[PDB]
């Protein structure tokens, strides 16, 4: 029934997603704007949105208990082959079954399926990235239920280049322990039916997304007038 | 592979 060191975990990642997770999206103006006028036409935006949201994500995992013990070489697997996959969970609160798209506190900042393909993305990317919003909504986790299955994540012990799994594994231990107590005690019924297994799954659905939407990056920045705008950090993590 | 953009947002 929840031990004081599982309620110590669930405030240091509701804080440290507050932290990184601002629901006004000020900093959305300093991007490069976004245009709909024109092939590749939002890649500018959202490139600079991704970007933005990588730097996020680190700071979120930084706060991670445990994740600091790890070595920093284990560190840069571990954010480096996630990120798209958070970014993807995260932006689930922007998410909106209305008209299916990320609203962002307006129109400008709204961003739906054709906003999408102008970043360089078909259907094949798409459709599949927005089945995954949809499930995920449905599911209408807990804040805490967020946070968590962001921060589980982000320590997954089977990604490849992993050199401490073992180490790795043992927070992520910690961390299921305290979601799998947590649905138990604070997630009540039919909220909680194999919420757990819902939520595992859509870590593998994430893996298939990530596999497909990276083969896209690289045809995408595979040609250097593409390439050429983006930001640094994307090219850096994402590879280059 | 050296990553001193993500290692200076780690540290
Ligand atoms: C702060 C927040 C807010 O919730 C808003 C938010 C929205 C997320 C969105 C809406 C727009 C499309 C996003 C970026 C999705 C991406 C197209 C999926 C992908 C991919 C890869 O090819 C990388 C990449 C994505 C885009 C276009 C090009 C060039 C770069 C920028 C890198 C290819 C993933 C999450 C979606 C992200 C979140 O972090």
């Amino acid at each position: 029934k929840l031990s004081e060191e599982q309620q110590h975990i669930i405030a240091i990642l509701l804080d440290a997603h507050h932290k990184t997770y601002d629901p006004t999206y000020a900093d959305f103006r300093d991007f490069r704007p976004p245009v709909r006028m024109s092939p590749l036409s939002m890649l500018p935006h959202l490139a600079d949105l991704v970007s933005y949201s990588i730097q996020k994500v680190i700071g979120f995992a930084k706060m991670i208990p445990g994740f600091r013990d790890l070595t920093s070489d284990d560190q840069i697997v571990l954010l480096k082959s996630s990120a798209i996959e958070v970014i993807m969970l995260r932006s689930n609160q922007s998410f909106t079954m209305d008209d299916m798209s990320w609203d962002c506190g307006s129109q400008d900042y709204k961003y739906d399926v054709t906003d999408v393909s102008k970043a360089g993305h078909t259907l094949e990317l798409i459709e599949p990235l927005i089945k995954f919003q949809v499930g995920l909504k449905k599911l209408n986790l807990h804040e805490e239920e967020h946070v968590l299955l962001m921060a589980i994540c982000i320590v997954s012990p089977d990604r490849p280049g992993v050199q401490d799994a073992k180490l790795v594994e043992a927070i992520q231990d910690r961390l299921s322990n305290t979601l799998q107590t947590y649905i138990r005690c604070r997630h009540p019924p039919p909220g909680s039916h194999q919420l757990y297994a819902k939520m595992i799954q859509k870590l593998a659905d994430l893996r298939s997304l990530n596999e497909e939407h990276s083969k896209q990056y690289r045809s995408l920045s595979f040609q250097p007038e593409n390439s050429m705008k983006l930001t640094p950090l994307v090219l850096e993590v994402f590879g280059n | 592979k050296n990553h001193p953009m993500l290692m200076n947002l780690l540290k």
